[PDB]
């Protein structure tokens, strides 16, 4: 077609193995890379390669730019620009990262020295401790622009009689555990290579997911990564009833 | 029947029963019971003043009481309801519209030997069903596809063009030549070869030199008309032509079935007798067009997400305009959640079922503002793939076609904030006067595109193809039990032998359209939000529609 300013290339990535899809046929998998803005533009028109006849599947449409950068670069990102001195140009506009990127060693992330705050609900690197993160974030729009470490302990309960002492006790430990929270967060982050604020403490499957995904990307295997969905992303064949899967 | 007399003197029925007996039991009617006789004493005593020697009054009262029993079927014995019919009599001196779910729809079998529909008693009414009464019996699994084949073959054999005729497959076991017209299920044998199956038997099919009739879809699990030659050296029917059974309009279909009240709003039918009615249809067609264009019911764009904030804001802006002119009916359709809700083993966060409950509590806040829309509008709730009970098993996939309504436990006070709200199954039938509309929500175009026969050899054409296949096959599920399981005893809900007058067929994978075919109208709402635009369409029972957009 040549109409799109993208990069396509025939690839041999190892596909997943859905029980229904078993016929070998041939191999003509492709590796189309294309910026998301013109992808949204191409969503509009009827005729385009991504939506035409004889399309078997799209296999990694679920992964967001956030996940791509947190998996590729990591916490310790550095600039290998050289060429023309566009550091000022890079900082005034948005630094495009595809052309120039490198991931430096993160053996020591930070020698911590910074102020910490609180914000709690019982229905600057601030720590958000609320049952409803989304509601508090939406109600105060100014809360979005500040960096927050979101640690959520939820479902407060009351005996309905003499609740003042139990409120005091529930407040005391949350007041006094700040030194432990930050210490454990840094301890996990220094090995994890995920940035501190994106990472959560109780979240443990996320570490496994990122590590397994990046060590898979070291190989040619396809991720089948799927976001906030209980089923794997197999290209759309996963949306049909099958006896073996059942 | 009149008032203002002196006072209601009390008299014993012994001095009243002879007149009632002579008027009712002797001439027309019978069985004036003792309790019923005592009941008929009060109203005749209401105007008792200067009577039992008067002229017409008592005779006319008995005549009027007989009028109800000729009008209503009732029975023989007269019971304490005798006052209940006089309440109707004094009553004599919109409505008739209903929404029928999948479960409450009447069941009808078909006898091929008799060319007629036989009633099936509902197990809920007579069976105890205290512990397990919804569960089918194994015999339905054996007749599920036989019923489809009988209905389609009757229609094929009553077509005008056919009078070569369709031959049973086993009649081909000794022939070495000639031509045959075979009708049956297209599927794959357990060996992996394409085959055709009819109640008589089965045969393998060769597609190597087949020329299909373009204009529709050839998916496994549907009836197909085929033509070719049978070779006895092996067992193969070499195909030379392929088509689909022709469709039939509902006006010519009704006459064959008489005037059966399938979606009976005129009355109900039992194992004894059936119901038919013709004269009322003319007058109610008159009433449909009797300057009732004010009626206005609206189907929203499918797949609207409550958890998203922008969708909620757009819905508030839309209801802002809907408040001005309240729709007659408002159908909220599509999945109400953007993520399937399952057991959610992790309890650190709030449970997904509690989140489902909470997302149905913001609707009350957003709806309580607009009082008129509450006061004079009826809302119809359609489920979706990611609702509560189904997603607990399918995990967001599409499974059984008869999908039960949303549980009343997690949605309780939306019935209070709004006046008329009805929860309905995934396939439902709106009976509006002399009109039947079918509500169905699934992605049909994707499944058609994925599963095609692929014969070895502008986008709106696909919409016409989909409409023609769905309408000619006379069934909403042209698929085998493998692709989509079906509740065995509820399959009649999905069979369109009489073509509906108006069809609601929403598919997010297919662009919106407005097509007409043999006696029906097919509309496609879909994709509530698209290209930063929120769309919703209006339709009027006078066969005009409108599209209204609100960024």
């Amino acid at each position: 077609q040549k109409i799109k300013n993208c990069l396509i290339e025939k690839s041999s990535a190892s596909l997943p193995n859905n029980p229904k899809t078993s016929n070998p046929a041939g191999g003509q998998l492709f590796k189309i890379t294309l910026p998301e803005s013109v992808f949204l533009e191409e969503k509009e028109n009827c005729t385009s390669i991504f939506n035409d006849e004889n399309v078997l599947g799209v296999f990694e449409g679920t992964i967001t730019p956030h996940q791509r950068a947190i998996m590729d670069l990591g916490a310790s990102v550095t600039f290998r620009s050289k060429a023309m001195g566009a550091l000022g140009k890079g900082i005034q506009q948005g630094f495009e990262m595809k052309d120039l990127s490198m991931a430096e060693n993160e053996r020591y992330l930070s020698g911590f020295s910074m102020d910490i705050g609180y914000l709690l609900h019982f229905p600057f690197l601030l720590l958000l401790q609320s049952p409803f993160i989304t509601k508090l974030l939406g109600t105060i729009r100014l809360l979005n622009q500040m960096p927050i470490v979101k640690l959520s302990l939820n479902e407060v309960l009351l005996p309905q009689l003499n609740w003042q002492p139990t409120l005091l006790k529930k407040l005391v430990n949350h007041v006094l555990s700040s030194g432990s929270w930050i210490s454990h967060l840094i301890k996990l982050s220094q090995y994890s290579n995920i940035p501190i604020c994106n990472l959560r403490l109780d979240s443990m499957d996320y570490i496994i997911d990122v590590l397994y995904a990046r060590k898979l990307k070291k190989e040619n295997i396809v991720l089948w990564w799927n976001e906030k969905a209980p089923l794997p992303d197999h290209g759309g064949i996963q949306n049909d009833f099958d006896l073996n899967t059942s | 029947f009149g008032s203002g007399n002196v006072l209601p003197v009390k008299i014993q029925p012994p001095l009243l029963r002879p007149l009632a007996y002579r008027v009712l039991s002797r001439k027309y009617g019978l069985s004036i019971k003792s309790d019923g006789l005592s009941a008929l004493a009060e109203f005749v005593g209401t105007n008792i003043g200067a009577n039992w020697r008067q002229g017409p009054a008592t005779i006319k009262f008995l005549e009027q009481f007989a009028a109800v029993w000729k009008q209503q079927e009732r029975g023989l014995f007269i019971d304490q309801s005798g006052v209940k019919e006089v309440i109707q009599e004094m009553k004599e001196r919109r409505d008739y519209f209903k929404v029928i779910n999948a479960s409450q729809q009447q069941r009808f079998s078909y006898n091929p030997h008799k060319m007629q529909f036989i009633f099936v008693p509902n197990k809920k009414q007579n069976g105890l069903g205290g512990i397990a009464g919804f569960l089918p019996d194994i015999e339905d699994k054996v007749q599920m596809f036989l019923t489809r084949y009988y209905l389609t073959n009757d229609r094929v054999m009553r077509n005008e063009n056919f009078q070569m005729s369709i031959t049973p497959i086993k009649n081909l076991l000794g022939r070495d030549a000639q031509n045959f017209l075979l009708l049956g299920l297209l599927n794959k044998n357990f060996k992996g070869n394409w085959s055709l199956e009819d109640p008589s038997g089965s045969v393998e099919i060769d597609i190597s030199q087949t020329i299909p009739t373009q204009g529709h879809y050839y998916v496994p699990g549907c009836m197909v008309l085929v033509e070719g030659i049978y070779y006895s050296v092996g067992n193969k029917f070499h195909v030379t032509s392929m088509t689909l059974p022709p469709g039939e309009r509902r006006e010519i279909t009704l006459e064959t079935i008489g005037n059966l009240d399938l979606l009976g709003i005129h009355g109900i039918s039992n194992n004894n007798f059936i119901a038919r009615l013709d004269k009322d249809l003319k007058i109610r067609l008159h009433l449909l067009e009797k300057e009732l264009t004010d009626h206005k019911f609206v189907i929203l764009g499918a797949n609207l997400f409550l958890d998203d904030l922008k969708i909620m804001t757009a819905l508030s802006k839309i209801l802002q305009k809907l408040n001005d002119d309240p729709p007659t009916l408002l159908i909220w359709q599509g999945s109400f959640t953007s993520v399937p809700v399952f057991a959610s083993m992790s309890s650190r966060n709030i449970s997904s079922s509690t989140q489902f409950k909470n997302n149905f509590d913001a609707l009350a806040t957003l709806l309580s503002r607009f009082d008129n829309l509450t006061e004079n509008t009826t809302m119809i709730f359609i489920p979706g793939p990611n609702d509560l009970w189904g997603s607990m098993v399918s995990l967001g996939a599409s499974g059984t076609l008869p999908q039960d309504p949303i549980p009343s436990a997690f949605t309780k006070k939306i019935n209070k904030v709004c006046k008329n709200v009805v929860w309905s199954s995934n396939p439902t039938r709106i009976a509006y006067l002399s009109q039947e509309i079918v509500i169905f929500r699934d992605d049909l175009s994707g499944r058609f595109k994925r599963h095609r026969l692929e014969f070895p050899f502008q986008k709106v054409q696909e919409t016409r193809k989909l409409v023609k296949t769905i309408l000619d096959q006379g069934h909403l599920s042209p698929f085998l039990d493998s692709l989509r399981p079906i509740s065995w005893d509820l399959d009649h809900t999905l069979t369109l032998c009489p073509i509906p007058s108006t069809m609601v067929l929403c598919d997010t994978t297919s662009a919106q359209f407005d097509l007409t075919y043999n006696g029906c109208k097919v509309i496609n709402p879909g994709s509530f939000i698209h290209n930063r635009r929120a769309r919703y369409m209006e339709y009027v029972p006078s066969s005009k529609k409108t599209i209204q957009e609100e960024i």
